[PDB]
């Protein structure tokens, strides 16, 4: 599940968040 | 009028590449060639200018 | 007379399709030579500073 | 005993022959159809050469 | 010292503490990290 | 992470691109490049510049 | 895109006699970005009726 | 202050007084605005494939790519900081000069 | 046959795009334009030479006039790459200046 | 910065700190002491503008 | 829309941002192929597929 | 949210 | 002096001829490269 | 439009890999770069021809 | 044919000889080619419902 | 004065030209054609032709 | 491109004199160095 | 344009550098005829 690509903090992968994959940056909203 | 002048010697294009592993950068390549994995962008201003 | 209008044409015939890719590669080399040649005149000027100071110094130091 | 100060000029001559650079992964002739001619990079895609 | 983290092991970045638009000042409500 | 992150082959981090067909004008300057991304590579265009 | 995908069409290599590799059928796509629900629904039923033929 | 319209040296030109010129700062713009033709349909840029030859840059005149990039750098980063590589140095008047 | 002008040093050649399958290798040797007829044509009227033709009989003799060879695939990737050679980016054939 | 070019500028004269007399009669010579000299047009530095 | 502005002794302009969704979706299905679909709403330039 | 404790002086 | 003075010319003329034998090789290299670009140019 | 340089004899073109469904054929004619305006762009400043 | 490089009237300007200018037909193109922006992604026209 | 070894007030960083790291007396690090000058870490330049 | 070849063939002719006038200095410097040696 | 100006501006240096190296060789003929005239 691509967890061997993540830096191990301890014994577990430091995977990111699901909700951070997109972007909604837009001027004024 | 004030005598300023710009000239161009040579313009080079540079491109920095992440040295990703060859079957990791081919797994990412195969995933990003779907029509379901199209990279969608938005202009930050997002306005028509009149 | 009819040599050098079609013996320079049939000679330079494979280089015609790359006349713009090679012109920018000679633009690359010429802007790289003139910066290596400008800095060569920077070294040969400051060498010639030390190379002419030893006329003024040693002629009052050899003959004293 | 009255020899002059000298510098050595080294060169070679190699007549009658072609400077071959084989398109093999170890530059060796392991077959006429080399291992980089059967390479799926060079077999399944079109690449520029400069 | 460390951004907030959920634990589903895998180690997942938590979205809490991020800045938002609020009608009321965010320090009196939450801790902003 | 050790494996499947960074390639074990040779690969330039930064590339240099000479224009293919440049055109100079008194009011503008045009430069045409070949932005050749090699195989088993990805290029984020934010890392590209002139 | 997941329910009604675009088919991966195979590239042949006449020398090795194997398939080179399959990319999606991007070059036979049909443009309904100017259609409405009366016709987007009719084209998506043709994208799906084609995918039933290819499995058949 | 020129006391005398006449050329040549005179006693009256000991009273001429010299004022320094105005400081003029000529430079490239912030984030290199004005070098690259954006949103000019006469000079539209190209990123395309070599073979299909269909330009993926559809550029419009009522788009403002420069101001879209100026407002983007305010949101995602600290804009008071200076970055010499993209010439990222924001135009900033002096607050004591504008409002006396 | 790629032309080399008089007193010219670099010979940049370029292949646009091709499937490179069953490619065996390269083999290069400098010739002379005086000593090579414009073949393909049935008669070369400007061919004022009747010595040995190295293009046809293998009497190659300008092999020593090569300095280096740089082979790059896809305009970006050097060949053989992979740090194979002592100078990995190119095939240095001979050196006038050798310090290492 | 830009400095003077001793190779391209035709009228270049190397003037050391003993002989540079900008602010000639309103500034102490080679010292933070009292002023000495006369008012006089300067010779240092060379103009980089105008 | 109707704008009442202060009178100035100079020809001025009015820069109105009609805020839209200037979105680009980018597809790369094969090596060398770069397909883009553009859509902005409301002020549509139109169906700018490439 | 509603779980954030109320602001008081010194606690 | 005479002895220490003579060692002041054996520690400066060698320093200059080391700087002049490098710039003579570098100028002879760049002359042969301008003759390269003049030949390839039309 | 594939560019042919001056005094160029052989012009190779390429199409990368493609479904050729409902393909009808080819038709072709050499043009001139002076006579053909750079269309796709809404204005051609390099077009000194009428 | 101008017999004299110098200006002003002379005997030699009786031998100057006239030739009519070349006929130049400036008009709109056949079927009004070049008035309407076809095939411009930046200047694309609209037929839509309100 | 300020001891840069102890307090971190380092100020002679700008006096570095290049670094050549070679592991095991044969293998240049990082190798792999990583840099634009791959055999060493050029920190600054005086001659900048390329 | 006739106007640009004159800028290069005049640079080759003046690097010709530069590598020649430096060549007589490199032979007169090893004359007066070995003149100090005696 | 500016490439031809850099080609032009170096020839102002390469003529001023071979003029200095002309009189560099003139002052070193003075040195070899001064050290020779001091030992004897």
């Amino acid at each position: 599940n691509f967890a061997s690509l993540a830096p191990r903090h301890g014994s577990r992968p430091f995977m990111g968040n699901w909700q951070d994959i997109g972007t909604s940056n837009m001027s004024g909203g | 009028v004030d005598g300023a002048s710009i000239k161009f010697d040579s313009i080079c294009l540079y491109a920095t590449f992440f040295p990703m592993a060859h079957n990791t950068a081919s797994t990412l390549e195969a995933m990003l060639r779907n029509d379901t994995n199209d990279q969608s962008f938005n202009d930050y201003l997002s306005a028509a200018n009149m | 007379t009819a040599r050098g209008i079609v013996t320079d044409f049939a000679f330079l015939s494979p280089l015609a399709s790359s006349a713009a890719s090679r012109s920018s590669a000679r633009d690359d080399k010429l802007t790289a030579l003139l910066a290596q040649l400008d800095s060569l005149t920077r070294e040969l000027n400051v060498v010639s500073q030390q190379l002419l100071d030893l006329r003024q110094q040693v002629s009052a130091l050899k003959a004293s | 005993k009255t020899a002059v100060d000298s510098i050595t000029q080294k060169k070679f001559l190699c007549d009658r022959t072609l400077w071959r650079i084989p398109f093999s992964s170890n530059f060796m002739s392991m077959g006429a159809l080399t291992d980089l001619g059967q390479n799926l990079l060079y077999a399944n895609s079109a690449h520029a050469l400069d | 010292p460390r951004p907030p983290v959920e634990e589903p092991a895998v180690e997942t970045v938590s979205p809490e503490g991020r800045g938002e638009k609020r009608p009321r000042p965010d320090r009196e409500e939450t801790l902003v990290t | 992470p050790t494996h499947d992150v960074t390639t074990d082959r040779s690969q330039r981090l930064t590339l240099r691109f000479i224009p293919v067909d440049r055109e100079d004008t008194a009011y503008s300057y045009k430069a045409r490049f070949t932005l050749a991304v090699g195989d088993n590579r990805v290029l984020d265009m934010a890392s590209t510049y002139f | 895109s997941k329910e009604i995908p675009t088919p991966y069409m195979w590239s042949y290599q006449p020398q090795m006699g194997l398939a080179a590799g399959a990319a999606q059928d991007y070059s036979t796509r049909i443009n309904y970005m100017s259609a409405g629900p009366h016709m987007i629904s009719r084209v998506n039923g043709i994208r799906a009726h084609r995918n039933r033929i290819l499995l058949e | 202050y020129m006391p005398t319209i006449k050329e040549g040296n005179s006693r009256e030109l000991m009273g001429q007084q010299s004022m320094p010129n105005r400081p003029n700062y000529i430079a490239f713009r912030d984030n290199f605005i004005g070098l690259m033709y954006y949103n000019s349909t006469g000079n539209m840029g190209v990123l395309a494939g070599q073979a299909s030859q269909l330009n993926a840059v559809v550029d419009l005149q009522d788009r403002n790519t420069e101001l879209s990039y100026q407002l983007l750098l305010d949101s995602i980063g600290d804009r008071t900081r200076y970055f010499s590589m993209w010439n990222q140095a924001v135009d900033s008047y002096d607050p004591d000069v504008r409002i006396i | 046959l790629y032309p080399i002008p008089a007193n010219a040093t670099n010979v940049p050649i370029s292949i646009p795009s091709r499937n490179w399958a069953a490619f065996r290798g390269w083999a290069f040797t400098r010739l002379k334009t005086k000593e090579t007829p414009s073949l393909g044509s049935g008669y070369d009227p400007y061919y004022t030479y009747s010595g040995s033709i190295p293009y046809l009989d293998g009497t190659f003799y300008l092999n020593h006039t090569f300095k280096k060879v740089a082979i790059t695939f896809d305009s970006s990737v050097s060949w053989p790459g992979n740090d194979r050679l002592l100078t990995p980016n190119e095939f240095e054939i001979k050196r006038s200046v050798d310090g290492e | 910065r830009q400095v003077v070019d001793d190779t391209k500028y035709k009228d270049y004269q190397q003037v050391g700190i003993l002989h540079q007399h900008n602010n000639s009669g309103f500034v102490g010579y080679l010292a933070p002491t009292m002023r000495e000299g006369q008012a006089y047009p300067a010779n240092f530095p060379y103009p980089l503008i105008g | 829309m109707t704008f009442e502005v202060d009178p100035m002794d100079e020809p001025t302009l009015l820069y109105v941002l009609f805020e839209v969704f200037d979105v680009v979706r980018v597809h790369r299905p094969h090596r060398g192929v770069i397909e883009t679909v553009y859509l902005r709403t409301p002020f549509s330039a139109g169906n700018a597929t490439t | 949210g509603l779980r954030f404790p109320s602001k008081m002086f010194g606690g | 002096a005479r002895d220490d003075k003579l060692t002041a010319l054996l520690a400066q003329l060698d320093s200059l001829t080391r700087e002049l034998n490098v710039v003579s090789q570098q100028l002879l290299d760049l002359r042969q490269q301008v003759s390269a670009l003049k030949a390839s140019s039309p």
